[PDB]
């Protein structure tokens, strides 16, 4: 029992077969019947971050070959790997021109073992240019033997030939619509108990990472165990966990804006910097508040988001937090 | 198999070279007189240089061609240890010519040289300057080191004239007995912008494709220079024009999103009739475009940004 | 072996018949060999519209079915410093043909990853041996490639693939497949293909595999879009009537609403509201200027990630400002 | 045994033979293995102007077994640096070695090379590659259009080959003249940075044991001509090796430009097939000329 509760969630609950990815059943269905029809073009996934990219190629390969048949059958390499355009130009094209080895008699009556190899690259969007336009040949002349599963967040860092010459699949984000199933089998798994409504406020707050969401899920389980005393995870934990910034501190910061005074808003913020909250959360939030109010006008909306905007930006840049939230609410102030 | 025309009419004497006539009648003088000095001539791609030379070189040494002329390229071994052995050894050898003729050694593309070479070539230079000289040929004359080129006679080529690529053109089609017309004729000196290499080829395109060289048979095949399409774009004065241009003439035509601002770029540099604040701040916004390219995001819409943002820059 | 290789492999012209959509070029060069008079050749295009293809062709009919002996091919998986110039490139060229079947064909496909020193030294390459070698150059972008090289080589140029090769080579591979396609998914193939074929393969395949039974099953236009997840034309009409009448609230949950009924990503949307915008007529030229702008910084922003939906909030910000002018 | 192709022997000097013959093409390239019941060859190319096969015939080995039903032959590839360094490490004790089996079991299979020694035996396992759209029959002497045919010493050619190699021969010439009273002239010539050289070869029956010029159709004789075939030496000489270990060799030069060396060392047999330069420039040619005359 210690041995499988010697896991994270994320890596325990990890999809074994194609039937137990959720939400991503525009690709999962051409990529199941693709066991039968044995025709698997070069494909490229592309996706927001925790969506089950790298779950379903393992997934797909594991159906195709077997435990036993992967092992001569795939070449993985990600970032974490040397991926130089020698590397590409030497290693890649060795393997892409390896002979198909022969399936065994077990593999043959236990799995459809189709008579090619696969190359997987994650993460590839991390690669160069120059290393990406050294695949553009070896990915046509063996495809007769070789395929090749590309998969990105940031499908514009993929060269355009390399793009056209994959046939694309879109990951879409989990929500609560979609990936709830999915949660809420796990939570039953580990006999969670949570109010109503927490499941759909964690996913809610993962904002389409359903890895996320069930870390988070994972953390409310520890601490309810620990507390020990058989009471159900309620949403402000959750909350608490997640590193929302609560109601009332907003509610603060939004009548400092109102009020327009500059260094009264400075104390706030230099007070507020210190309890840590992540500038990302506190601009998601803020967003959400002005937007959904009906108490502004149109130019205000508009002058507002293109502030959010520009702020956000800045953020992803990876500057400092103290100085952009200022700007922001500064900015806010003079509306 | 017959030769392309590029190659099967390429001249064999200097009478025969057209452009930049002042510098072909100090040419033939030199042929004619003997007394070569090491030479330097640079100029645009397609205009007679490597032809110039050669002709040059046979006619100064007659039949003493084959054991008086030592030619190296850029796609042959250029590097110090040959500048040690085999120009050391040619220049060394005593070959008797007829009186005021030398040998000569022909660097073609001597810009791509090595430094350590061209710096090993000083000392050659000056020690068997008596019985050899050299003929450096070139696209960027500054590209030779500054103590070579204080040796050397320079030669600059300038672009042919329309004038004289429709001679040979035409001394071409009577060789051919080729039918045309006079637009056609125009519309593929217009073509070749100054390139006789390309306006050659060009010619025997059009010749295969149809057998009549007309405008519109001409425009069939060969395109008008996108450099051209591209001032136009930059020089509409209505945002709607140059984003009409944009897509018709450029990106409905497969040009791909870098080519089209690299030569946005290369054109913005020599816009004459702009302002040197507008044409800066031009500058700044192609940057701001290709450095978004690279980075992955060459979509049309980006290109549209840019001429927005250049047609602001205007008002 | 063909039915297991990806349609885009198996559906590659063999014949220069087979190529369509390049009427003029593909007439120029027929008729070149036909005369045998092939000059060294450049090829410069977008992805996807034959260059490789056409050039294969070609060669195949200069030299039947053993091609393979008397043509050298290299491309960017394969090194071409310098010094494969100067000694593979070189002495293939500089070598008489295997039994005098006229001259030997060199092909450098994409030619613009080539550094400069080794286009330098091949200019004289080309130029020395023109008689025993032609050379045959690909690109898709042309400011890679050094003057003189260009100058050196007669170019043609491959238009993005029109509609009416696409339907041909449509209806081919409906013919060959059993296979049946409705003419609204036929639209939407070809305005999604934006001119290139591997994009117009790839999503075929793709919805041939979405059919429950391919035997009797028609592919319409819902199955392209389910397939390539895209937006229909009246999900993006929608957005963009809601934003441009409705309030901020009702633009941003009629915005919202639409991307969750079929998990839509935001960077589509803004293409599809591009297009459609090029086509209004606008009667303030500072409202283009605006939106072009203000959707070209989103559009950067988006590739790099970022918070969708102040992403979202920022494209009706950005559209109501700039009409507002 | 059950594999499809299994052939062991005793005697190791064949395959280092072999191997060293092979490197001279690359040290890190493919070579192709052809499989039949008559023995095993080994091919390789190089820039698709010069091919060389080995063969090991069925003699060599103790023991062969082809018992493939399907297919006559079987083709493989594999990387040349792989089983020079493979063996390189298991032929130092060379001395202990015993016997050598080679094994193959069909395609999607690996080469398998097992040196078995009095009580240890070492297994390798080489992966194999799809062999390249080019055919290796391509570059072949047409039989019936021979321009001269040449038997030769392998001693005196590998000493000329040595010749060529240490002065930086960079462009041979194979000049080819016969005459009437059984006058042979067979020389090469060499461009390098002496110049050029000339290396000929003695008109004797213990050097060039015939030589004979057909007018490029193998059957006329004709008397006063002269055949000259232009080679770059980068090609030309990567025959040292196998000459090196020849007996007798044998060129045959047709009208195509294909130049064909047949090396004789049960034994090993070479074929080295190579294509001639475009053309030959004036200078050259008029040096040549003043060589000869
Ligand atoms: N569609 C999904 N179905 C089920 N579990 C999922 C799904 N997506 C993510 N998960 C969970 O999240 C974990 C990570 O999934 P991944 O496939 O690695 O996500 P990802 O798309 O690869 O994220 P990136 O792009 O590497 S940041 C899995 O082990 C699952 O526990
Ligand atoms: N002035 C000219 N008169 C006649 N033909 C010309 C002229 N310039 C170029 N040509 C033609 O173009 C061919 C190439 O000329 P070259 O002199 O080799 O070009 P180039 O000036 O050397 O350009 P680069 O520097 O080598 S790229 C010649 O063989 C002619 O057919
Ligand atoms: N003109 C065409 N006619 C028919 N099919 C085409 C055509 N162009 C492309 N295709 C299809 O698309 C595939 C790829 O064509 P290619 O010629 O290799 O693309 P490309 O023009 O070389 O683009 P790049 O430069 O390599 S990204 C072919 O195998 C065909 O299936
Ligand atoms: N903002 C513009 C309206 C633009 C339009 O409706 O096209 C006023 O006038
Ligand atoms: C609506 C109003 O601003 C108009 N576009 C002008 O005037
Ligand atoms: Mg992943
Ligand atoms: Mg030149
Ligand atoms: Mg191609």
């Amino acid at each position: 029992e210690q041995s499988l509760a010697q896991q994270p969630w994320v890596e325990k609950y990890r999809p074994k077969n194609l039937d137990e990815v959720t939400a991503q059943d525009h690709a999962v269905t051409v990529l199941k019947k693709t066991l039968k029809s044995a025709n698997l073009p070069h494909m490229l996934f592309y996706g927001p971050p925790g969506t089950g990219k790298t779950s379903t190629i393992l997934a797909l390969t594991k159906e195709l070959y077997g435990p036993d048949l992967m092992k001569s059958r795939i070449l993985e390499l990600n970032a974490s790997d040397e991926r130089g355009i020698s590397i590409v130009r030497e290693k890649v094209k060795n393997f892409a021109r390896l002979t198909v080895s022969k399936p065994s008699k077990h593999d043959l009556e236990n799995y459809p073992c189709p008579p090619y190899k696969i190359i997987i690259l994650d993460e590839a969007d991390s690669m160069t240019a120059d290393a990406q336009s050294a695949l553009r040949r070896t990915m046509e002349t063996y495809s007769g033997v070789t395929r090749f599963c590309l998969i990105c967040n940031y499908v514009t860092r993929i060269i355009d030939p390399l793009a056209s010459r994959c046939s694309k699949f879109r990951f879409k984000a989990l929500d609560a619509s979609n990936a709830i199933d999915r949660l809420r089998f796990i939570s039953e798994q580990e006999n969670v108990k949570c109010d109503d409504g927490v499941l759909e406020r964690i996913l809610d707050i993962s904002a389409g990472d359903l890895r996320r969401g069930i870390t988070l899920l994972q953390s409310a389980s520890k601490g309810a165990q620990y507390l020990g005393d058989g009471k159900n995870i309620t949403s402000t934990q959750v909350e608490e966990l997640a590193g929302v910034v609560p109601h009332d501190i907003l509610i603060e910061i939004v009548e400092k804006v109102k009020s327009g005074d500059f260094d009264e808003i400075k104390k706030y913020v230099n007070t507020f910097m210190k309890s840590g909250w992540s500038a990302a959360s506190v601009v998601n939030q803020l967003h959400e508040y002005y937007i959904t109010n009906d108490n502004f006008d149109t130019n205000f909306k508009n002058q507002i988001s293109w502030l959010l905007f520009t702020t956000d930006s800045r953020l992803n840049n990876g500057t400092n937090e103290h100085i952009q939230l200022l700007n922001l609410l500064v900015k806010i102030s003079q509306l | 198999l017959q030769l392309p025309w590029v190659e099967k009419y390429r001249p064999q004497v200097l009478s025969d070279i057209v452009g930049n006539k002042e510098t072909i009648d100090r040419l033939q003088q030199i042929a004619k007189d003997g007394n070569m000095p090491h030479m330097i001539i640079s100029g645009m791609p397609g205009i007679g240089k490597t032809t110039s030379v050669h002709c040059l070189a046979h006619e100064l040494l007659g039949r003493s061609y084959a054991d008086g002329v030592l030619e190296l390229n850029a796609s042959d071994d250029r590097g110090i240890d040959v500048v040690r052995n085999q120009i050391k050894h040619f220049a060394q050898k005593k070959l008797h010519l007829p009186p005021g003729k030398h040998k000569i050694v022909i660097l073609d593309e001597a810009d791509s040289m090595t430094a350590g070479a061209q710096q090993a070539l000083r000392r050659t230079m000056e020690l068997y300057s008596n019985s050899t000289r050299f003929a450096f040929a070139c696209n960027q004359s500054n590209k030779i080191i500054e103590p070579l080129q204080s040796r050397c006679a320079i030669l600059r080529y300038s672009k042919l004239s329309d004038e004289d690529v429709l001679k040979r053109l035409l001394q071409i089609i009577k060789l051919e007995d080729v039918k045309y017309t006079n637009d056609g004729l125009e519309a593929i000196i217009f073509t070749a912008e100054g390139d006789m290499r390309q306006a050659i080829n060009n010619l025997q395109s059009t010749v295969a494709g149809h057998g009549l060289v007309n405008a519109d048979n001409v425009f069939k095949i060969v395109d008008s220079p996108h450099p051209l399409i591209v001032k136009k774009m930059l020089l509409a004065s209505n945002l709607e024009d140059s984003i009409q241009i944009l897509r018709t003439d450029l990106w409905k035509k497969g040009y791909s999103s870098i080519d089209i601002v690299t030569t946005s770029f290369r054109v913005t540099k020599n816009l004459a009739q702009v302002k040197e604040s507008v044409r800066l701040e031009m500058i700044k916004e192609i940057g701001l475009t290709h450095m978004r390219i690279l980075e992955g995001v060459g979509t049309y819409l980006q290109l549209a940004s840019m001429l927005a943002k250049i047609h602001k820059l205007n008002n | 072996s063909k039915e297991n290789l990806p349609w885009v492999e198996k559906y590659r012209p063999e014949t220069l018949d087979e190529v369509y959509g390049q009427n003029e070029v593909i007439t120029t060069v027929r008729k070149f060999v036909d005369e045998g008079k092939l000059p060294h050749l450049l090829f410069y295009g977008p992805p996807g519209t034959g260059k490789t293809s056409t050039i294969v062709a070609l060669a195949r009919e200069i030299y039947g079915k053993n091609y393979s002996n008397m043509v050298l091919e290299l491309n960017a998986s394969d090194d071409r410093g310098i010094d494969v110039v100067r000694n593979q490139i070189k002495d293939f060229a500089s070598t008489r043909q295997i039994f005098s079947k006229g001259f030997k064909l060199i092909i450098l496909d994409e030619a613009d990853a080539m550094t400069n020193a080794a286009q330098n030294a091949l200019r004289r390459v080309i130029e020395r041996y023109t008689k025993n070698t032609r050379f045959c150059v690909l690109a898709n972008y042309a400011h890679k490639l050094t003057p003189a090289l260009l100058s050196r080589c007669t170019r043609f140029r491959f238009q993005p693939l029109p509609q009416e090769a696409i339907e041909r080579r449509i209806a081919n591979v409906l013919v060959h497949e059993k296979l049946k396609l409705s003419p609204n998914a036929e639209k939407a193939l070809i305005e999604l293909s934006n001119g290139d074929m591997r994009r117009v393969l790839n999503v075929l395949q793709s919805c041939k595999a979405t059919l429950d039974n391919p035997d009797e099953d028609e592919i319409s236009d819902d199955v392209i879009y389910e397939c390539c997840g895209a937006p229909r034309p009246s999900d993006l009409k929608a957005v963009l009537k809601s934003i441009l009448e409705d309030d901020w609230g009702t633009a941003h949950y009629t915005l919202n609403k639409v991307r969750s009924a079929k998990g839509l990503a935001l960077i589509d949307l803004i293409e599809g509201i591009v297009k459609i915008l090029e086509d209004y007529e606008l009667q303030n030229e500072e409202t283009r200027v605006h939106l072009l702008t203000k959707l070209a910084d989103i559009e950067y922003s988006i590739s790099k990630g970022g918070n969708d939906q102040i992403q979202g909030s920022a494209v009706i910000g950005a559209i109501k400002a700039s009409f507002e002018n | 045994l059950a594999n499809k192709f299994s052939a062991s022997t005793v005697h190791l000097e064949h395959i280092t033979t072999a191997l060293s013959c092979l490197t001279p093409f690359g040290s890190k390239d493919d070579v192709l293995i052809f499989i039949d019941a008559d023995g095993l060859s080994f091919v390789r190319e190089n820039n698709h102007v010069i091919k060389i096969q080995l063969l090991l015939s069925r003699e060599l080995f103790m023991s062969y077994s082809y018992r493939n039903e399907t297919e006559d032959h079987m083709k493989l590839c594999v990387k040349i640096n792989h089983i020079l360094d493979s063996v390189s490490v298991m032929n130092r004790n060379s001395d202990d070695i015993v016997e050598c089996t080679l094994s193959y079991d069909g395609h999607g299979s690996p080469f398998v090379l097992i040196f078995e020694d009095s009580f240890i035996s070492e297994r390798v396992e080489y992966s194999t590659y799809l062999i390249k759209d080019f055919d290796t029959n391509g570059l072949e002497l047409d039989r019936e259009r021979i321009s001269f045919e040449a038997i030769i010493k392998g001693e005196a050619l590998h000493s000329a080959l040595k010749d060529l190699k240490e002065i930086g021969c960079k462009e041979c010439y194979v000049y080819a003249k016969t005459e009437a009273n059984d006058e042979n002239v067979f020389a090469l010539i060499s461009k390098s940075q002496l110049g050029f050289s000339k290396i000929k070869l003695p008109s004797n029956r213990s050097i060039l044991e015939k030589l004979q010029v057909f007018d490029g159709d193998s059957t006329t004789v004709i008397d006063g001509f002269a055949v000259i075939g232009f080679f770059d030496f980068t090609s030309f000489d990567k025959i040292r090796k196998s000459t090196k270990i020849a007996s007798k060799v044998l060129f045959r030069m047709d009208v195509h430009g294909v130049l064909s060396v047949n090396i004789l060392s049960p034994g090993i047999v070479i074929e080295v097939c190579m294509l001639e330069k475009e053309s030959i420039d004036e200078a050259a040619q008029t040096e040549i000329e003043l060589l000869m005359e």
